[PDB]
C-alpha cells in the first residue's frame, strides 16, 4: 500500500529530487506522534466489537424497515453480512489511522465496494449512517483517557473522523 | 500447514505482493524444484500482473508449461503424474482408484491440456482456492469432504520441507501410491530422519500396558482364573 | 476466438457462501473473465451452477 | 511500498484481522529508529553533491579501462549518465532511510535491475564499487546509528547488485 | 507460535530473502519492549492467586444465578474448574507478555474456542468477566508501560471471547 | 519454528506452571543482548554473497572432482544448484541466529535434506565441506568490529558455529 | 526423453570428450535409414486399430477365462480398459521405433506397470501375451511391401520385436 | 533433450495420440538435416584446439585488462579454465549439430548460465567474443550448409549470453 | 488448425522464446515435402467427381441392404447426401494435403464425428468403405510420394472413423 | 459406486460434512416403497428369462437379414450362442438395476466402456437396441402395473445409452 512517508517519497520522485528539509521536519513531526497513533489505533482494535455493536443498536433502532421481514437486514444470513460489512469498515479504518493515509481504505475496498451494494439491492444511504454511527461509537473509545497517559490527540481525533466520514460518503 | 500464509493476489496488487507471489507460486507449483532463470516465464506473468489472467489461469499457464511438463509428465508413468497433479494442483491426494481411471482415459481421449483443465477447472479447486490464492497443501487439517487416507496419503507424497519432487533422483520419476490406490490402503507415515530429534520426551501410548514376564497361571481351581 | 465474460455476483451466489462458507476471501461481485471458445460453455455453465449472473459477454 | 508499517498492515489484512500487539510492536520499533534514519537522510542531502562526484570518480579509479575511448564510460555524456545513476541510487538511499523500509529502493531501483543492466551492457560491479565508496563516507559522514542505518541501507542495495 | 520474531522469519521465509532492515528494526522494537512486558509478567505471576480468586469471585458476583444447584456453577468440582479456567487465560496471557505476541494466546486459547465453549456449554460472558476483573487488578498492580502491555494481551483476550 | 522465548513456554506450559523467576531472568538477558544479535543477524545477512563466493571457490579448489564432467556440480545446471543450496543454508542459519533457536533448522532447512541429496546423488561429504567453508568465512565478519561498537560477542559466535555444525551434521 | 542421438551425446559428456568419429558414422547411418524407419512407424500407426483388434481377438480366444464373469476383463470397463492399454503400449512402442531408443517406453509406458498390475490384480502374463500377439501382429504389416519401395527392414524388423519384447519382459 | 524426433514424440505423447503425417514430415527433415550437421560436427570436431585458442586469443584481445594482475584473467589457473570453458562451448555446439537441436545446449550450459556467471563474476561479453571468433573461422571451414547449421547453433549460444 | 508450421509457432510461442533451429528444420522439411503433397492435391482435385461416384457405388455394394427401402439408402435425396459427405471427406483430405498437416481434417471432420454419427445413425462403416475405395483409386492415381501422402491422410480419416 | 437412491443420499449429505436430514429420509423412503415392485419385476424377468434371450435373438436377426449371411457377424454357430450370452448379459443387467432402484449397474457394467468395445468389435449397436425393443415390448405381456413401468425405464435407459 501507501503511508505517508511513501506518499512524500512518491512526491519527491515524480519531480525526481531529494525530500525537502520541510518534508523531513513534518515526517519528523509524524514520528514523534507515532506514539499516540499507537494508543489510537489500539483503542480501535480493542473495543472493535463494542463499536459495532453500539452502531448496530442504533441503526437498528433508528430504522426498523431493515428488521422487519422483507427488509435488506432481515434474515440471520443478511444480518450477519451486515455486521460483517460494518467489522470490515472499521478495519481498513483503523488501518488508514496507522499507517497516516487513506490508501489502504481508498484502494482495494471502496472502488468496488459501490457497485457491489447497488447489485445487491442494499440502501446506501443506511450503510452511511451505519459507518457515520461507528464513528460516533469510536469517538468515545478514541477519547478514553483511563489507562493511558493524559495528552492532547486533537489531531488524531480529526484524522479518524475524516477517515470515517470519508469512507461513508464513498459508500454514499 | 500452519506457518506459511495462503499467498492471495487480486487484480489491483504492489510489487512485494506480486514478487512474493510468485515466489511461492513457483515453490508450490513446481515441486520444490529449482527453476533456473532461463525457465521463468515472463509473458505469463506480465499477463498476470495486467490481470488479463487470474492466479487460477497462471497456474493453468503454469501446468501446460514444458517446465511442468519436463518434470513431472514425460518422465513419469501417468500414476505418478496423477498424484503430483493432484498434489500440486488440488494441495491433496488421491482418493480412490476411480479417479485414476478417469484422469486416465480424459488424458487419453482428449490430450493432457483438457486433463489440466479438469484439475483447475473442478469445482474443489474453486472451493478451496477461487481464482486468488495459489495453492496450498490442504489435506493436513480437516476439510468438510476429507477421507481417511488423505492425511496418510499426502503425508506420503510430502517429502519434507527440504525435499522435491525432482525428476532428477536417480532411480528417477517414480510412483509411490501405484499400488496402495488400488488396493485402498493408507499411507507411509514415515517422516524425514532428521526429526526423530524432535519431542522425545512425550508419551503418547502412556495407557499401553506393560506384559508381565510370565502369565499368572493357577494350578488348582482353570489355568486362567 | 476469446470471450470476456462481466459476471456480477448476487444473491444466489450470496446465500451459496451464507451456507458453505468463505474457504477463499471474500471478492468483489462484479468482475470479469475472459475465457477461450473451448473453455466457453464449461466456465459459463459453471458459473451458473455457483449462482452467478453474468452481465455482458463480449468478443474478442 | 515495502515499509514496517505496509508489512504490518499487510499482515493484519491478508489474515482478515486488526493490528495487535505483534504489530503495534514492529510499528513502535518503526517510531523509534526514525531519529537516527531522518538523521542520516538528512546528512545525505547536505552532502549528495561531493558524495557523487567522489563515487564516480572512485568507479573512474577502480576500472581505468572504462574511460578508455570505445568503452563505456568514454565521454562526457557517459559520465554525466554515470553521475545521474549513482545520484539515483543515493535520492533511493535516503527515500529508504526515511520510509524506514527498503521498499523505495525496491520498487525504483531493484526491481528490473538485472535485466536492464544486461540489456545497456551495465556492469554492476560499478556501482557497487560507487557503493562502497558511498558507505566509506558515510563512516566519516555519520556516526551512532543513523550510521549503521545507511550502512545497512546501502548494504541492501549492494546485495541486490552483487 | 505467532511472536515477532516467528512471523518476521516466517514472512521473510515465504519470500526466499534474508533477513532485511524491516525486520531487523520489527525485532528490535521486540527486544526494547521486552522490559515492561517481563515485568507485566513478573507482576502477574507473583500474583496469580490473589487475581484468580478475584476473578472467580467476580465472575460469581456478576452471575449470581450459576451458584444455585441445577446449573453449572454449584459443586466444589466445578467452581474448582473454573479457578482453573481462569489460571489458564492468566498464564497465558503471562506467556504472550513473555513472548511480546499473542501466539501463545491464539494457539492454546482462541483457536477451537468457539467450539469447545458451544461443546461443553460455557458462557463467553464468564470468562469476559474474569478477564475484567484481571485488567481491572493490572490497572492497580501496574503501572506505565507494563500496565499497557497487560491490558493490550487481556482485551485480545476478551475480544477472541466477544 | 521456535525462538527462545516461545521454547521457554511451551517448557513451562507441560509443566502446567507460570515461568520462574530465573527463567524469566534468562530472557532478560536474551533481549537486554539483543542487540548484538541484531548486529551479528545483520553482518551474516550484508555479506552473505561473498561468504558464499568465499566458500565456494575453496570448495572447489580443494575437490576438483565436483565440477569435471561427470561431477555432481558439473554443467551450469547443477553448479547453480549447489550456490543455491550455499545461498539457502546461510539464510537459515541467520533466521536461526535471529531467533536463538536451531528449530528452524531442522524445521525446514534440513527437514528432508539429506534423504534429498541421497536420492540426487550429491555427496553429503562435500555440502558439510562447504558449509564448514561458510562458517569459516562468516566468521570474518561476524568478528569485524567495523562500523559497530566494540563489545564482548563471543556467545553469538559460539552459537553462530553451533548453527553451521548442526546443519553440516544433519546433511553428513 | 532420449533418441540414439541424445544418447550418444550423454554418453560422450559422461567421459566430457567429443563425439568420435565412429559414434558420427553410426549417427549417420541411422540417419540415412531414417526413411525406412518412418515407413516402420508409419505402418505401425496407420495399422493400429487392425493391430490390436486382431491381438485381442486371439488373445480372447486362447484365454476365456478373461471375458468370464469374475474375470479381469468382464465388463465394458475392464474391457475398455484392456484394449485402452494394448493401445497405449502399441503407441509407445512406435514412439521408440521412431527414436531409435527404447527410454520412451520405459520412462513412460513401463516406468511401474509390473507393480500398477499387480495392484489391480491383472495378470501380468495375459498383458504379456497380448503384447506378444501385437508383436505377431504388426510384423505382418511392417513386413507390407506394396506402398513403399522395396528394400531392406531387417534391422527394423529386429529392432521393433526387440521393443514389443522389452514391453512383454517388463510387465511379465 | 530438445531435439527434432523428442519434440515430435512428446507432442505425440501428450495428446495421448499417435505419430501422424505432420510428425513424421518433422522427422524427416530431421533426418535431411542430418547430413551437413553432422559434417559440420566433424569439422569442429577436428579443429578443436586452434579453434579454442584463437577464440581465447580474441578474448584477451578484446578485453586486455583482464590478464593484468588481481584481475580474472591474471593467472595461468584462471586462463586454463577460459580454455576449459571455450572447449565445453565448442563441445556443446558439436552436441547440438549432432543432436539437430538446442536440446544439448539447453540442458549443459545456458539452464543455469546467469547465476552462475553471476556468483562468480564472470562476464558474458568474454564468451560473447569467443563465440563470435568461432563463428568468423567457421565461415572460412564449413562450406555450404553446414556453415549455416553451425552458424545457428553459434547464435542460439550468443543470443543465450546476452 | 494444426499443420507443421502451426506447431512450430504453438509451441515457440508457449515457451515464450524466438523460433531456432529445431522448428526451423521441421519447418523445411515440411516445405520440402510441400510439393508431392501438392501435386497430390492436384490429382485427387482433378478426378473427384469419378472418385465420388465409385466410392458410392463400392458403398452401395459392399452394403445391399441400405438400398432397399425402409433403409438409409432408399431415395435420391439419402443418395446426394451419400455423394456429398463422400465429397466432404475428399475436400478435406485435399485440404489436409495442401496444408501438410491433419489440421484440416481435425477440425471438419473428426471433431463432433461420432456425436453426430450416433445422431443422425449414418453408420461409420460406410464412410469407412468409401474411403478405401478412394484408397484403392489413390493406388493407381498416384505414384511415388505422393502416393504414400494421400494413403497417410485417407487412412488418418480412416482411423478417425474407426 | 453406484448411483442407488441411497447411496447418492449419503454422498451428497457425507460432501456437505453433515448428517442425513429429513428430506433425505423422503428419498430413501420413496425407495424403499418402489422396493416391491422393482423386486417383483426383476422376480418376473428372472423366471422369464430364456424365452426373453430366445426371441431378442431372433428379433435381431429377422431386422438384419444380413447378419446371418456369409462373411457377417451372426454368421457361425459359437457368434450365435454368445450373442445369446450377450442379451443374457443386458438382461441380467437390466435385473441388477431394477433391484437396485438405481441404473447403477447399468452404467457400470454395461455402459461404461460401451461405445469403445462395440468400435473395437465392430459391433452394431442397433443390433442390441432391437434386442432391447423386443423385449420392452414382452415385458408388458410378462408384467403389469408399476413393476411393468419400472422394468421399462431401465430397459430404455439401456437403450439410450445405445442409442
Ligand atoms: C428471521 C430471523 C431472525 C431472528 C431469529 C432474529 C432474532 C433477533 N432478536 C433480536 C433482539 C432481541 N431478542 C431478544 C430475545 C430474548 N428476549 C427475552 O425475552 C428471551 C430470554 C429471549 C428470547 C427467547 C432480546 C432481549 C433482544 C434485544 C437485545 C438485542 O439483541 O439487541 C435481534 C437483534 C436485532 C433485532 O432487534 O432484530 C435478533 C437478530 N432476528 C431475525 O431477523
Ligand atoms: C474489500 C472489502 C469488502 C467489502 C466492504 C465487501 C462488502 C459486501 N457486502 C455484501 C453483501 C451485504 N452487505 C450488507 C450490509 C449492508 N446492507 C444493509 O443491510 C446494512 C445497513 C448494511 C451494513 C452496514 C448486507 C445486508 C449484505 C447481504 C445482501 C444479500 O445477501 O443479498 C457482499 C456480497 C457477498 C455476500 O453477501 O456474501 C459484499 C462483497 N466485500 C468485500 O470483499
Ligand atoms: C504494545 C503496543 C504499544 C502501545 C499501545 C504504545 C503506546 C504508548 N503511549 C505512550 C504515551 C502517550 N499516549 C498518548 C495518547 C493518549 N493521550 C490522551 O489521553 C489521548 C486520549 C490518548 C490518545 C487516544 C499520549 C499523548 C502519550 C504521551 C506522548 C507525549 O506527548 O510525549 C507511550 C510513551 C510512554 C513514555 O515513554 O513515557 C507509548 C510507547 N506503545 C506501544 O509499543
Ligand atoms: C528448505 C530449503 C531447501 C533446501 C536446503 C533445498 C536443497 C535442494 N538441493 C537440490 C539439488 C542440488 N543440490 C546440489 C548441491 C551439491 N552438489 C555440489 O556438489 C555441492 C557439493 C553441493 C552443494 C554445496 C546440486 C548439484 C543439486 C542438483 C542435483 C542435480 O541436478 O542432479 C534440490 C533438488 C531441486 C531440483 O533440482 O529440482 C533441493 C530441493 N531445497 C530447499 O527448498
Ligand atoms: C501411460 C502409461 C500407463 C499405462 C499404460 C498404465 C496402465 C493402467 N492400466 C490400468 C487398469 C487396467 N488395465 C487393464 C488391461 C489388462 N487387463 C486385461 O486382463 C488385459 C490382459 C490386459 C490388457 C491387454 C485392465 C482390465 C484394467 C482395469 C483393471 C481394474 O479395473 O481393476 C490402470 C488404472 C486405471 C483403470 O482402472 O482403468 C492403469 C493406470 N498406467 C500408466 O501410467
Ligand atoms: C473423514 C474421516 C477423518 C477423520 C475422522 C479425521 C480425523 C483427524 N484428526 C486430526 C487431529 C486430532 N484428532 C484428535 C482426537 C483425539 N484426541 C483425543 O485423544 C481423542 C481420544 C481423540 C478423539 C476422540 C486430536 C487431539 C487431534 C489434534 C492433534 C494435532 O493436531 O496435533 C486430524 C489432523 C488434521 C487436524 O488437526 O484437523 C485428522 C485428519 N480425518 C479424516 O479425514
Ligand atoms: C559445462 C558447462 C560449464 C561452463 C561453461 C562452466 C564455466 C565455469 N568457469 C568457471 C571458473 C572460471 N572461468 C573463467 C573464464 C575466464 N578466464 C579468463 O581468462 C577469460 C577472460 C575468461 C574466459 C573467456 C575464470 C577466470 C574462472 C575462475 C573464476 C573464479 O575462480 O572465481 C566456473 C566456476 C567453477 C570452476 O570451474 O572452477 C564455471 C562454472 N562450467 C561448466 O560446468
Ligand atoms: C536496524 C536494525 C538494527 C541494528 C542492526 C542495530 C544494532 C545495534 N548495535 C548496538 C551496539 C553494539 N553492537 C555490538 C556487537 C558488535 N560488537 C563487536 O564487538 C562485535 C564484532 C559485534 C558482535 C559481538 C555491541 C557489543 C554493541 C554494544 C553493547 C550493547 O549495545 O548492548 C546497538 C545499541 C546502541 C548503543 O548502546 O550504542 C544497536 C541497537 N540496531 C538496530 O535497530
Ligand atoms: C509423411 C511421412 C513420410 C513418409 C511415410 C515417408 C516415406 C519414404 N519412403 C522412402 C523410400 C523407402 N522406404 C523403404 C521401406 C520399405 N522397404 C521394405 O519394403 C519395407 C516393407 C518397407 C518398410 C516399411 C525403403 C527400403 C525405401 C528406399 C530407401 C533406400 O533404398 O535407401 C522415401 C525416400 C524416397 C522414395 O524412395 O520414395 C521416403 C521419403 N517420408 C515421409 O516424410
Ligand atoms: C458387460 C457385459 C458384456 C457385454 C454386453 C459383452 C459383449 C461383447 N461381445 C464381444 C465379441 C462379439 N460380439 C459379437 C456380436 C453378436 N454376435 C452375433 O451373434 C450377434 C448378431 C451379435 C449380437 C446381436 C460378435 C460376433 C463377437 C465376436 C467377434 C467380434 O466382435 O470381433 C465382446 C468382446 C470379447 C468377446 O469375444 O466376448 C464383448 C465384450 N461382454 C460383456 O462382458
Amino acid at each position: 500500500m501507501n503511508d505517508v512517508f511513501t506518499r512524500a517519497i512518491a512526491q519527491a520522485d515524480l519531480k525526481g529530487s531529494f525530500l525537502l528539509e520541510s518534508d523531513l521536519d513534518k515526517l519528523a513531526s509524524f514520528a514523534k506522534e507515532g506514539v499516540k497513533r499507537l494508543d489510537a489505533v489500539a483503542a480501535l482494535t480493542n473495543n472493535a466489537p463494542a463499536i459495532i455493536s453500539d452502531a448496530a443498536h442504533k441503526l437498528f433502532a433508528e430504522q426498523q424497515e431493515l428488521i422487519q421481514p422483507g427488509g435488506n437486514a432481515y434474515p440471520h444470513r443478511r444480518m450477519a453480512a451486515c455486521l460483517r460489512d460494518m467489522e470490515i469498515i472499521l478495519r481498513y479504518v483503523s488501518y488508514a489511522l496507522l499507517a497516516g493515509d487513506a490508501s489502504v481504505l481508498d484502494d482495494r475496498c471502496l472502488n468496488g465496494l459501490r457497485e457491489t451494494y447497488n447489485a445487491l439491492g442494499t440502501p446506501t444511504q443506511s450503510v452511511a449512517r451505519a459507518v457515520q454511527l461507528m464513528k460516533d461509537a469510536a469517538m468515545v473509545h478514541l477519547k478514553s483517557t483511563a489507562n493511558v497517559t493524559v495528552g492532547d490527540c486533537s489531531s488524531l481525533y480529526s484524522e479518524a473522523a475524516t477517515y470515517f466520514d470519508k469512507a461513508a460518503a464513498s459508500i454514499a | 500447514a500452519t506457518e506459511n500464509p495462503k499467498v492471495t493476489l487480486r487484480a489491483p496488487f504492489t510489487s512485494e505482493e506480486f514478487q512474493g507471489a510468485l515466489y511461492a507460486i513457483y515453490r508450490h507449483i513446481f515441486g520444490n524444484t529449482y527453476v533456473m532463470e532461463s525457465e521463468r516465464p515472463t509473458t505469463a506473468e506480465s499477463q498476470l500482473k495486467d490481470g488479463r489472467i487470474t492466479v487460477r489461469g497462471f497456474i493453468r499457464l503454469l501446468a501446460k508449461s514444458e517446465v511442468y511438463k519436463s518434470r513431472f509428465f514425460q518422465k513419469t508413468s501417468q500414476n505418478r503424474f496423477i498424484e503430483l497433479s493432484h498434489k500440486l494442483l488440488l494441495g491433496r491426494a488421491p482418493y480412490d482408484q476411480a479417479e485414476i481411471s478417469y484422469h486416465l482415459d480424459l488424458w487419453n481421449t482428449q490430450g493432457y491440456d483438457a486433463e489440466i483443465d479438469s484439475y483447475v477447472d473442478s469445482e474443489e479447486y474453486l472451493d478451496f482456492f477461487g481464482e486468488d490464492t495459489v495453492p496450498f497443501l490442504r489435506d493436513f487439517k480437516y476439510q468438510t469432504g476429507q477421507q481417511g487416507v488423505g492425511y496418510s496419503r499426502l503425508l506420503n507424497l510430502y517429502d519434507g520441507y527440504a525435499g522435491s519432487d525432482t525428476d532428477r533422483a536417480q532411480s528417477g520419476q517414480k510412483a509411490r501410491l501405484n499400488g496402495t490406490i488400488a488396493q485402498a490402503e493408507p499411507g507411509s507415515i514415515e517422516r524425514p530422519s532428521a526429526l526423530q530429534d524432535t519431542w522425545k520426551f512425550a508419551n503418547p501410548n502412556y495407557r499401553n500396558a506393560k506384559p508381565p514376564m510370565v502369565k499368572a497361571l493357577a494350578l488348582e481351581p482353570v489355568d486362567l482364573l | 476466438r476469446i470471450y470476456k465474460i462481466t459476471v456480477s455476483e448476487a444473491g444466489a451466489y450470496a446465500t451459496n457462501k451464507h451456507r458453505t462458507g468463505y474457504r477463499a476471501p471474500i471478492r468483489q461481485s462484479n468482475y470479469t473473465l475472459t475465457v477461450p471458445y473451448d473453455r466457453f460453455l464449461p466456465e459459463m455453465i459453471r458459473l451458473h451452477q455457483s449462482g452467478a449472473k453474468i452481465v455482458n459477454v463480449t468478443s474478442v | 511500498s515495502r515499509t514496517v508499517i505496509t508489512e504490518v498492515i499487510a499482515t493484519a489484512d491478508s489474515q482478515g484481522r486488526f493490528l495487535n500487539s505483534t504489530e503495534l510492536q514492529a510499528a513502535f520499533g518503526r517510531f523509534e529508529r526514525a531519529v537516527p534514519a531522518i538523521e542520516a537522510a538528512r546528512a545525505l542531502t547536505k552532502n549528495q553533491d561531493a558524495l557523487v562526484k567522489g563515487a564516480v570518480q572512485a568507479v573512474f579509479k577502480k576500472f581505468p579501462y572504462v574511460t578508455q575511448p570505445g568503452e563505456k564510460g568514454y565521454g562526457d555524456s557517459n559520465q554525466a549518465k554515470c553521475a545521474r545513476d549513482i545520484g539515483y541510487y543515493l535520492r533511493f538511499i535516503t527515500y529508504s532511510l526515511v520510509a524506514s523500509g527498503t521498499g523505495p529502493l525496491d520498487d525504483y531501483v531493484i526491481a528490473g535491475l538485472r535485466e536492464v543492466n544486461r540489456a545497456f551492457n551495465l556492469n554492476p560491479l560499478w556501482y557497487i564499487e560507487a557503493l562502497n565508496y558511498i558507505k566509506g563516507e558515510t563512516g566519516k559522514l555519520l556516526s551512532g546509528q543513523s550510521k549503521t542505518e545507511a550502512l545497512l541501507y546501502i548494504d541492501h542495495a549492494i546485495n541486490a547488485l552483487s
